[PDB]
DNA sequence: GTACCTACGGCT
DNA sequence: TGTGCGGT
DNA sequence: AGCCGTAGGTACACCGCACA
């Protein structure tokens, strides 16, 4: 009962920063998701709300969050949910949210207890087969429940998404993307596992923001592809235009990603009180839910809007980088990354989801034919059945005389004892022997597919462009050069 | 104010100035409005019942402060309406029982404070839809689609008809004497 | 439309939440003592099934079910509501076994929901038992997505057991709690004497009965207060004067007056010492501990004389407190103040309700079930024509046709016959459907004799209250001085 | 936010520093008020190690702690005027309750350490079940962790200053390689 | 992670 | 030095 | 006075890392 001070210390803070790491701050490689938003999302599937049904109270998503999968402060959870929800945040939202958000100027979302929120469709996508053991679950917390380890992910959410986070010793700061691009960067590696980084940017043509703007250049790009680290330059949009008695205007309809719009005019209107930028006459944000994103920077008349814009630049967030730094949970333990290893990952991922999923759908497909072989064989002899369960005294008995006289198993026993009158009408007859049928074939194609390793890749392609057909949208960043 | 989102035209006959419950229903308003003509500012919850207090308490109150500040017309004696920054001073509370409440609370310091306000035509209520726990549960575009949006809205301009009878209510309604208020609620509840 | 009086404007708008206020947030209903924000916890308990037989669920699951599903309003009036439930410094008969930190005497409130936990106490199930028996009404919900209680069953006397504070709008309401023993007596007393004097339950019922125990100085203030509904109760602390040493004293406090902070009243006490308002204290402790109880110290000067210390004590600091009775509830959805009669009256009535209501429930049910028997004994002696009627039928519904014009069956025995499934045929099936049939038909007979009767009625109302006060009822804690 | 105990004598006071008020408050309950107080603490607590001093000395949580103590601070520390001979470290049991011991372990180490040298600093042992200690009831807070008939409490000792020091800077210091460096050497995935 | 206002009646 | 985001 | 108990609101700290 006496602890050494060196000792205490080394374990207590290597326990902390080893939780922080692989269960708290760091996206999963597979994924893209960290535990919070993982429950988040498993909680949604879990009580049934997807996109087809009534949004759903958030006090009441968050509070059955916290008690089955998620042992920490409810405001971590609703707030995490929220950033799910802005479009101003992901690149593809993983939360449809009803009410009150927060906004690009920092705003908060309402409290909980006035928003309403379910999943988005594409968000079905990262829980699709997840009840056909294509993923490990694991005990949660208290061992009341059982929750995801990862999820099926049949989209590559880490690099759509993008992710930042900071955990201890390290941290982490990936950029979204353009889905459709990343798709067929999937696909072609797919097609080429020796394919390089340079040929992926083919498809990958850089980070694509929801907030859209420019990059300029490539060689931060690049750089951060090829090692996982670099500097990419981003700038609003802006123009210069005329507006009167031979005036001019600079005119911001788009910002660099994760800049506060509030916060960068403050800004500005700053640099112009204290004198420090010249020729500003006026600073709007003009922006409406019907204009879109529109910031105005009156300038003085004969002014180079030019010079004072390239000011802006260089003294406001209107330009702004983003320091890419890929660290991503791999086989449970943070590694930086590139943009070809993320990927590999990504469509191992899939390989194996698809491969389990099929050999679980074989399982099932299997059991089923076998009773349904147990109800044709009842249906077959249907007066013997009859006199064989009259005659027994007890269903233990009757089990064993099905058993015994029609070489039975028990679950087929069992599922004779369990079918209901009404199964003998006309068409309940016929769905027993249509269902078999199809299940026949059903099989048919499931043992085709695990037989040739390349039938079952082919289906991860075909799976991955329907995906990319639905849901893959226009590039919004602009890359300059 | 703080909290204060104010409108971009400095002319007040086009102003319009919407008080909400707090920073839940102002989020919502502020990205719905039209932000040449429309400011908002939020509320902290329940408002000072202005019958009840004494002066010392209503000064020092920061949403009556925010109030005054935001309106510019000053208060009581020292009232000047030509000095008003919006021509339309707009409540709207959340669409519940504790809205209405909230609502009556308003008028009282309006009428107490600003009844010159209140006999120009400048005060207004909004008329959100019912069915929704506040305005932070509704989506920004059907806030201003059915309660900001001028082309579709309805507001009720609030009329002051008959002064003596108005002083009596605020006092009976509002005021400290309980058994006029039970009084008034006895010969008017109706429980059906 | 376009304008709005605001005379008009402000007697709509305040008679709306003021109504609203009266007789859906701050009153309790005279019939199970709750209101809006409790019944809904409750209910929300009994349909998550979180029984006393279960294990505690998160405190912050409970809330945000309630929130959604009854309760469009804050998430801390939920909690708070609940953690109330859940203090045996608070409730005479707690409705909440709560674990982990849920406040103390000293005005500490109970640890963040996302900390506790919390399932129903047993006495409880005795407010829910019936429910689901056509035993009250339900009603929407306030978005026509669920449907709640109108009211509980109530199988014990709640309003008056655990009592109730509101502040209200042009009212307020404050019923002190009561012995369960005590009252159910009382109740049993009223239902065989409608003209029982308020004296008379008296007799059973002798005041107020504290979570907190303590002591009431005389019967006036009780007597003025079960006679009109109003009427002040002196409650003192228990205090007793000892020695400690050298020829010194102490008086020691054990018990405190119901609602009374602990902490604030020793700071009370400090502040008329610091003040010199008081002579002769040299010191004061709290000695309270889980293993000894509440133990609050008064340390007196040598020679000073103890009694006269307390005596300032009680008429200077919260040592002793009034309770004002208000006795306000909602009876027929208006508020009205009431007496204790008045409270019994509606009380009783509400179980003769109740149980009539389960009885004719009961009725129902068995007669329906008396009526699926019928069509599957005629099934199970008929069953190879019934297996032929099926199989030469092409859809369920053909077959449906041909059973009831073959074999003279309802539309229900028909469809529970196509219900039936395979081993419902083994040989002892046919006798097990005998035997229920038997014990159903008698069943209806001793339901029927309830319903036709009375006075069997109210004695099984009695028995009901009788056996809730045998497992329920506990010794009075609070002792009535006289005085 | 101190909740202090009877007794003034030092010798047989303890002073348990606790997670939150959620915490407090079942420790408050089931203490023994005549040797046993309580100090809440909001949060995780400043990290000393890469504070500067007038930050340090301006913290509510830290002022808190150190007239609580009665001891003073650094070279004005004087071991003879602590209010309690056991200064007990009590978070809730999991990762960020050891995070709070290693920052509280910190600001003793680095402004108190003779609290350490004279054996006054030690570590409660609540139970592993419970992921805050306002989960537990009072009477199982007492009898696990808080009563000397059945505790079991560790007893901070410092063993080489000089590998103290180096364990401070590199786990609590600014140099954010030498913690990552750490963390891969030691790091059991 | 917590502390505080308000209405309401009664006593890079 | 302020800010992105899961934690107390 | 300020306390009781359901209601309407919401504001400020701490850790960890890496950018400009
Ligand atoms: O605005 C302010 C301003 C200042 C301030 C100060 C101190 C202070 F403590 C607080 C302050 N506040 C707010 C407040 C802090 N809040 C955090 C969130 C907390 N919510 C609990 C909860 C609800 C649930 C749930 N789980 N947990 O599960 C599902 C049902 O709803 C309630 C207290
Ligand atoms: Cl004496
Ligand atoms: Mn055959
Ligand atoms: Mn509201
Ligand atoms: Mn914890």
């Amino acid at each position: 009962n006496e602890r050494n001070i060196t000792s205490e210390m080394r374990e207590s803070f290597l326990d902390y920063a080893m939780s922080v790491i692989v269960a708290r701050a760091l996206p999963d490689v597979r994924d893209g998701l960290k535990p919070v938003h993982r429950r988040i999302l498993y909680g949604l599937n879990e009580q049934g709300m997807t996109p087809d049904k009534s949004y759903k109270k958030s006090a009441r998503i968050v509070g059955d969050v916290m008690g089955k999968y998620h042992p920490h402060g409810d405001s971590s959870i609703y707030e995490a949910m929220v950033r799910m929800a802005q479009d101003f945040s992901y690149r593809y939202p993983l939360v449809d949210g009803q009410g009150n958000f927060g906004s690009m100027d920092g705003d908060g979302a309402a409290a909980m207890r006035f928003t309403e929120a379910r999943m988005t469709k594409i968000t079905l996508e990262l829980l699709r087969d997840i009840n056909k053991d294509t993923i490990d679950f694991i005990d949660n917390y208290d061992g009341n429940e059982r929750e995801p380890s990862v999820l099926p992910a049949r989209f590559p959410n880490l690099l759509a998404n993008g992710a930042s986070g900071i955990a201890v010793g390290m941290a982490t700061n990936i950029p979204p993307h353009n889905l459709t691009e990343l798709i067929n960067g999937v696909l072609s590696l797919s097609k080429n596992p020796d394919i390089s980084i340079a040929e992926l940017m083919e498809d990958i043509e850089g980070p694509d923001f929801p907030t859209a703007g420019l990059i300029l250049g490539k060689s931060g790009i690049r750089r951060a592809y090829e090692t996982g680290r670099g500097s990419i330059q981003m700038r609003s949009r802006a123009v210069i235009e005329e507006r009167g008695g031979g005036r001019q205007r600079i005119v911001v309809t788009e910002i660099p990603f994760q800049v506060n719009k509030a916060r960068m005019i403050e800004k500005i209107a700053e640099l112009v009180r204290d004198k420090k930028i010249d020729g500003i006459t006026d600073l709007r944000d003009e922006t409406s839910l019907r204009t879109g994103v529109r910031v105005v920077i009156d300038v003085r008349k004969d002014a180079n809007a030019s010079v004072i814009l390239n000011n802006l630049y260089k003294q406001t967030p209107l330009q702004t980088s983003f320091g890419v730094n890929m660290i991503a949970l791999v086989n449970g333990r943070p590694k930086l990354i590139n943009l070809k290893e993320a990927l590999v990952h990504y469509l191992e991922h899939q390989k194996t989801v698809v491969r389990r999923r099929t050999q679980y759908n074989l399982r099932k497909a299997k059991d089923r034919a076998h009773i349904l072989e147990g109800l044709r064989i009842a249906l077959d002899h249907i007066d013997e059945i009859i006199s064989t369960i009259r005659e027994s005294d007890t269903d233990k008995v009757a089990m064993e005389s099905l058993q015994q006289r029609f070489k039975l198993s028990e679950k087929q026993a069992q599922a004779i004892l369990d079918m209901r009158l009404r199964r003998l009408t006309g068409l309940e007859r016929d769905k027993i022997e249509a269902e078999y049928n199809e299940l026949l074939n059903y099989i048919s194609e499931l043992e085709t597919i695990l037989a040739d390793e390349e039938v079952l890749l082919q289906l991860v392609r075909d799976e991955l462009t329907e995906i990319r057909d639905r849901f893959g949208d226009d590039r919004r960043t602009e890359i300059q050069l | 104010p703080g909290k204060l989102a104010d409108c971009s035209s400095k002319s007040p006959e086009e102003c319009e100035i919407f008080l909400v419950e707090g920073d839940s229903a102002g989020g919502s308003t502020k990205s719905g409005r039209d932000s040449r003509t429309q400011a908002i500012l939020p509320l902290r919850g329940k408002i000072l019942n202005v019958e009840k207090a004494r002066l010392d308490r209503i000064l020092n109150n920061n949403e009556i402060r925010q109030m005054i500040t935001a309106f510019g017309t000053g208060i009581g004696g020292d009232f000047d309406l030509a000095k008003a920054r919006y021509h339309k001073i707009v409540i709207m509370t959340d669409a519940d029982v504790d809205g209405a409440h909230i609502r009556t609370l308003l008028l009282t310091f309006f009428y107490r404070f600003m009844r010159p306000l209140i006999e120009a035509g400048y005060v207004y209520i909004a008329q959100p839809p019912t069915g929704y726990k506040g305005l932070g549960e509704m989506n920004a575009d059907q806030l201003w689609e059915t309660t900001m949006n001028p082309e579709h809205r309805a507001l009720l301009q609030v009329k002051l008809e008959d002064a003596i009878e108005a002083d009596q209510t605020f006092e009976m309604l509002m005021g400290d004497v309980v058994e006029n208020r039970r009084q008034f609620i006895e010969d008017n509840a109706v429980y059906a």
